[PDB]
């Protein structure tokens, strides 16, 4: 007549490390490390992603003609660019303080997009056309930014200008404008007339000069010409005022903007389906309740902490040792 | 391990026990068998839940969190972006594989514990009546029916009810 | 005849947590989260803070005529901000490296406020009054800076003027200046008369020149103009050389400057009191010997590391256990 | 109890003894009470206070530290910031609740280990003199007194005297 | 010591032991000295060698890394990068500093386990068969030659056998 | 007959900390914290660090007259700058974003130098010597920069010059430049001859024309006029074109970088030696395989985690009690 002190065993063969030992077989254990991602881009809270194909955010906001997939866009759960994403700035220059506005869209739900200063009506004194380029150029016919209006010279005579806007939106208002940089001094006047023009762009808070830096140049994009890019937050009830005696690339649309949390600027190839998900990443989509996850660094919604372990295996139960 | 019972004294695991960690196996007249220790086992389970549930409540869950692009001009500052990210993911990497090694050597020897004082409980209550074998076995002086068998699984075993030992003793 | 081992216990309602067991009374503990705060704005090693009130550091240090009670201030502890320290530009215009300023201040202990370029006395050839504005009144009177003088023509005529100062304060000296920018070519010849004007500043490491920049802006206070604040650090030795022959709103007063480190400042609307702290929070002072505190992350003086838990109690003692 | 002393085979706590963590308690023809174990009560103390000590130096006090303004076009480097104390908060708070929470346990363990140790200090002096009950308990055989009940506790017992079993 | 043995129930060390951490005196007829149980002591160097190793591995080498400048306007940028360096700097030698305290702590304790759990072994071959006499010595009851005491640190003293061992008077 | 089990001790004088006990002698130890170093600069892989001994980065990259020992070097392991690293910009002015071209310098592994527009080839219509100054005066006469040419009027006559470098280096080539910007009207003449001259720039990416700024400044190096420095980085295959009426401070020598990894800059006065490293700090070069060091934070190569910490000695062994 016996009785004996036991522990469990079974067929487990999950193993953990320990300080002392390595892969110990033990009963249970939960692993920490989620591993496994959807491959997807999918929607967030039920809006799907805006896809920028091949435009970035440059040539979605500025209006490069092969972003005219995009006019449509009026809302998204984040933003994605790919690595065909470089239709954006098609005339040469500088988007100045860009990585800022692109900082700015991602605090960005969405918005509206309307006409600021329309094109048929807005500048009498002034040539409405002329403002194409081949550099921007669509179907092989030298076009322009759908946003922003190229304003020169009304038969050799470019009249001093001056324009405003009031944000009656109950919004703040991308407003975003351009500043042109002939060559040479011939190649001013035969656009702008007026040798020393000046573009001065004043709202409320915001108030800035812009003079023609004009120097011999490479070609860019066949233009040796260079234009710079604007832009600024109208705050509700602000006034803007455009003033310019040449130079100025006025705006066209502009952008009422709608404030939302939780989202941001990926770049991703990742196909995109008709799937809901609440946590994001540039591989793809996570289904987990774990605490960490080695697949990406950058998230978007509630996910897992990003970390840079192969394994993160915690044992529950004991060492096995079925020895039969 | 640390308490000298799992892979010590008592050399391997009954896959014959299904229904807990911790329990005995009896030879009985009546028969054989594997019986779990509901006490110990339930409480070492209520103990490891919580040491899962207390290790993932601390690791507070990531959102949003894109990554900011930078000019040409403005390499000092992406650097020491960069300088950041990877230094958090240093530390973040390290404080969880660094967590779950202490854990884990802690699990182990808290199953450790648990069976030696498991054995203990049982070592105590038994005293003149049983001899310990060695390999976590007590051979019985008494004849223990499956009745008796229970009361030893119990805590509540009638010692002073067997001098009937002491004869078998010699 | 017997003897008992056994363990203390008492009537101790103390519970500490472990990883194994959650809520596990025990017989003795500490607690190592201080939560309990002052709620009053203390002075530091004997010294009072700063007081701003309505006013911000751009009001004080330019001299906004709503922060007169700030004229008599030489030394403090740390600088406080209230929420409504709204009184600071009160003539519209971009205080440049504004940001840059308050860091610089934070690191400021005190200074000797000075006559840098006395107004009755500097500018024989300029006028020295009529330098008011609507937009900076008090009591409905037109009223300016009180540190900076705004020069005007004499008579039509505005010369090219040119005044240097040499610091010799054996410290930094803080020296601030504007350059007002009128909002038509009309304007600009009433104050200056002279339509291209500029201001030339310049020292051992400070370049800088400045043309007006007119044009028509929205209205902020009642003004369409606007003026850009500015602001250097001379050193000791060091040369400052005005130049202008129009728009420069001349430094009256500047600051010369004492660092001391453990400084800063921080925006509370907690009351200011006379008491002696080692510790400062936004929320009040702390006297606490603790490790970590709850209260608030922004900290002045010698405090407990910031943390966000509720609570930290470590056990000291062994589990309670007297069964009655 | 990782040891199985406390709140284990020695099943509660003495409300009576109030001059340490660890003791006894005698019986006797000269009456009963109870006494405090310099020896292993003074040690836990030392090494109690320096553990608290220990975790209290590693943990540096907050000097000055003030938050910084930004204008509207410095938005990324504002985010910086933030991420960066944000990154700091979490890390410390983490830290801090996982060392409590973990040197807790150690703590119980500590005085689990030192009751069981104190037992066999006991138990391994009086041997055959005494029969182990449970709760910790010692029944005698040969009628100890004050003086021998001292001896005990003293670690001087003296076991080549007793025979009178 | 957590297990009661090193510094607790077994007094001292012994100098004289000079091969292994742990391990047996035996005073017999033929003679004494010490020997070292080969068994716990390898088991031990090997649970050592790893944590050692193991703390090594998480800390990763510090690659290239040194410092920025900043001109007089970007003291703001200069100070976040100085808490950033200063942030990270305090947080590592925390965790240093820390992992040694608490693993020296699991180090000793680990010792004495060890130790404990060979005495433990020791006593539960022997049985009847000696007497504990404390500091961690048994006197045997039935004359143990050195083939005998070999057997007792190899994990196969006989038992019963040397039965006769009701010299138990 | 008797056995005894016992433990080791010998005469080990080690001790080390625990969480419970402080200074605890053990048998065996291991130390985790470097603390050993050179005192010497030593090689990287085989390659020397580059000595700017009294210069600094702008003086070697300007090639200041006091650095000439530096126009040999091409590659380089790291840079070290010293305690009297003064030698850089020794005509007054500000060297435009020159923290971030440090910056740049700190992942260049190499570079060639070459002649980007010879001297004595390169303008037949400009006057390529008299282009010094006592500002930069080496051992008794007036001198200037190497890498950087000052063009000077020819007979009173100084022609609107136009000269374009394109990059056929197949990497990018560091450009520097100035903008020379005199004191008086009657300097501007001496020296280019045309009182209202340009620098204009040009390139892909690059994009300013440089008006002077005639002004008066408190005398730095007997200078009361300023020099500013310009850099930019011209990618394979773009153009820079240079066109200016005076005042140009043209690019001579450039640098056609070789970009690297795991480089930097450190400040040390420690001497060079003939020895070889795989991990170097300010202080001395370390030889170690410990994890920990605390010799100093800054760090070139592969080196232990530096940490504040005075002693991390992890016990092995067990308690020490010889006891004999
Ligand atoms: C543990 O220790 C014991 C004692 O050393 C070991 O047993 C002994 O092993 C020796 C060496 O083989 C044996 O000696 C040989 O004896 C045989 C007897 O027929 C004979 O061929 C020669 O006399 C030869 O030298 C010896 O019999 C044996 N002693 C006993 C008491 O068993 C044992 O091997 C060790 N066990 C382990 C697992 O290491
Ligand atoms: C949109 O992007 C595409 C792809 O980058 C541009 O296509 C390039 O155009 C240049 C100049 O005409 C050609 O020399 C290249 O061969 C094209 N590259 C590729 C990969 O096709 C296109 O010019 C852009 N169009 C606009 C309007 O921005
Ligand atoms: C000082 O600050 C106060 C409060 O911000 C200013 O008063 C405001 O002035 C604005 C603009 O005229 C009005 O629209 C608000 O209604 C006023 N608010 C309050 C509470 O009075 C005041 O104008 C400022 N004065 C100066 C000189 O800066
Ligand atoms: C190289 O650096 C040295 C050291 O700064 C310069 O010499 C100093 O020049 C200043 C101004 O002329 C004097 O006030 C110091 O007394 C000088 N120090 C020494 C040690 O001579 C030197 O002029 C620099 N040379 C160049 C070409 O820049």
């Amino acid at each position: 007549d016996t009785i004996c002190i036991g522990y469990h065993a079974n067929n487990s063969t999950d193993t953990v490390d320990t300080v002392l030992e390595k892969n110990v077989t033990v009963t249970h254990s939960v692993n920490l490390l989620e591993d496994s991602h959807n491959g997807k881009l999918c929607k967030l809270k039920g809006i799907a992603p805006l896809q920028l194909g091949k435009c970035n955010i440059a040539g979605w906001l500025l209006g490069n003609p092969e972003c005219d997939l995009l006019l449509t866009a009026s809302s998204w759960s984040y933003i994605v660019e790919t690595s065909n994403s470089e239709n954006g700035t098609c005339y040469p220059g500088d988007f100045i303080d860009y990585e800022e506005l692109r900082e700015q869209l991602s605090s960005v739900s969405s918005f509206e997009k309307f006409e600021i200063f329309p094109k048929t009506s807005s500048w009498p004194n002034h040539e409405t056309t002329k403002g194409v380029t081949a550099a921007c150029s669509y179907a092989g016919a030298s076009s322009f930014y759908r946003n922003l209006l190229w304003l020169t010279k009304k038969g050799s005579s470019y009249p001093k200008l001056s324009k405003s806007y009031v944000n009656n939106k109950g919004k703040e208002v991308l407003v975003l404008w351009g500043v042109h940089h002939p060559p040479t001094g011939t190649d001013q006047q035969s656009l702008y007339q007026n040798a020393d023009a000046y573009v001065s762009v004043g709202s409320s808070k915001y108030n800035r000069r812009f003079t023609p830096e004009i120097a011999a140049r490479p070609k860019v994009r066949g233009q040796a010409g260079r234009m710079n890019y604007y832009w600024t937050l109208l705050e509700p009830g602000d006034t803007i005022t455009f003033e310019a005696t040449g130079n100025l690339i006025a705006p066209w649309y502009a952008f009422a903007l709608n404030r939302g949390s939780g989202s941001g600027i990926i770049t991703s190839d990742a196909p995109v389906h008709d799937c809901n998900t609440k946590c994001q990443t540039p591989h793809g989509a996570i289904n987990s309740s774990l605490p960490f996850q080695n697949i990406h660094p950058v998230t978007i919604g509630e996910c897992p902490k990003y970390v840079r372990s192969t394994k993160l295996r915690m044992a529950t139960g004991l060492r096995n040792i079925p020895a039969r | 391990g640390l308490f000298g019972a799992i892979a010590g004294f008592i050399e391997g695991g009954w896959t014959g026990m299904i229904d807990g960690w911790y329990g005995y196996h009896h030879q009985n007249e009546q028969g054989s068998g594997y019986a779990a220790d509901q006490k110990s086992t339930q409480n070492a389970i209520d103990g490891i839940t919580n040491k899962v549930n207390s290790v993932i409540e601390k690791m507070n869950t990531q959102f949003t969190a894109v990554g900011k692009e930078f000019n040409n001009l403005e390499r000092r500052i992406e650097n020491l972006n960069k300088k950041v990210d990877d230094g958090f993911l240093d530390i973040w990497t390290y404080n969880a594989e660094l967590l779950v090694l202490l854990e884990n050597e802690r699990t182990l020897d808290f199953h450790d514990s648990n069976v030696r004082n498991l054995y203990e409980k049982v070592k105590s209550q038994l005293k003149n009546n049983a001899k310990e074998i060695g390999n976590g076995c007590f051979e019985f002086y008494h004849k223990c029916d499956d009745a008796c068998m229970e009361s030893v699984r119990n805590g509540t075993y009638d010692y002073p009810k067997y001098s009937e030992e002491s004869k078998l003793n010699r």
